[PDB]
C-alpha cells in the first residue's frame, strides 16, 4: 500500500513517484515533483528561487524543490 | 499528458463502480444527472457533454447542457455559469476537484440557483420576484424536452 499523487491520482509518472508532501498537519497530499510544478508555474500566487505556491488541497504554503 | 490518462482512468473506473446519487458519467465524455426531488426538475433526465482538456487535471473540464433546461446560471446553449467551471483567480478550479465533484456542483446548481451569477437576466429576475412563476415554467420546461 502507498498513495496516488493528489494531483494525477496515479503513483508512478516518468519512474517518479509522490515524494512531494504538503507541510500542513491537517493535509499531507502526496504529489510528484511533475504535477506540483505544473499547477503551481501557472499561479500568480507562486514564487521561485525551489518554488513556493499553494497547496492545491487545502491552499496552506507548500515548497517544491526540483532535481 | 500522462496525467490525463490517470486521472481518467481511475475517475472513469469510481464513477462507474460508485459515482454521486442522482449523477452518471461514462466514456468524449456522457454525463447524465437526474432532477432532483423538492426542484423544478424532478422527474427530469438531464443528459450533459463532458469533454476533458488537453492539460486536465490542470484545466477544469468543459461542460455544458445537451438537454434544454429552465436556469437563471444556464443558458440557452446549455453553457454553464460555474465557478470550479474556470481557472484562477477569476475562477475556482484546482486539481483536487475532479469530474466527480464539478457534476454535484452543477446538481447542487439547479437544486439552489444563484441569482448573483446570472447568464439568463430575465429568469435570474423571474427567480428572485416571482419563484412561482418561475418554479412553473421550469416544471414545463422539464416535462417538454428532459422526459
Ligand atoms: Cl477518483
Ligand atoms: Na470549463
Ligand atoms: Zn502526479
Ligand atoms: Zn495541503
Amino acid at each position: 500500500f502507498t498513495m496516488d499523487c493528489g494531483i494525477c491520482y496515479a503513483y508512478q509518472l516518468d519512474g517518479t513517484i509522490p515524494d512531494q508532501v504538503c507541510d500542513n498537519s491537517q493535509c499531507g497530499q502526496p504529489f510528484h515533483q511533475i504535477c506540483l510544478y505544473e499547477w503551481l508555474r501557472g499561479l500568480l500566487t507562486s514564487r521561485q528561487s525551489i518554488i513556493f505556491g499553494e497547496c492545491p488541497y487545502c491552499s496552506k504554503p507548500i515548497t517544491l524543490k526540483m532535481s | 499528458g500522462m496525467q490525463r490518462a490517470s486521472r481518467l482512468k481511475r475517475e472513469l473506473h469510481m464513477l462507474a463502480t460508485e459515482p454521486p446519487p442522482g449523477i452518471t458519467c461514462w466514456q468524449d465524455l456522457r454525463a447524465q444527472i437526474l432532477g432532483g426531488a423538492n426542484t423544478p426538475y424532478e422527474k427530469g433526465v438531464f443528459k450533459l457533454e463532458v469533454i476533458i482538456p488537453e492539460r486536465y487535471p490542470f484545466e477544469p473540464p468543459q461542460i455544458r447542457f445537451l438537454t434544454p433546461i429552465y436556469h437563471p446560471n444556464i443558458d440557452s446553449a446549455g453553457r454553464i455559469c460555474l465557478d470550479v467551471l474556470k481557472l484562477p483567480p477569476k475562477g475556482a478550479w484546482r486539481p483536487s476537484l475532479n469530474i466527480a465533484t464539478v457534476l454535484t456542483s452543477i446538481q447542487l446548481l439547479m437544486s439552489e440557483p444563484n441569482p448573483d451569477d446570472p447568464l439568463m437576466a430575465d429568469i435570474s429576475s423571474e427567480f428572485k420576484y416571482n419563484k412561482p412563476a418561475f418554479l412553473k415554467n421550469a416544471r414545463q420546461w422539464t416535462e417538454k424536452h428532459a422526459r
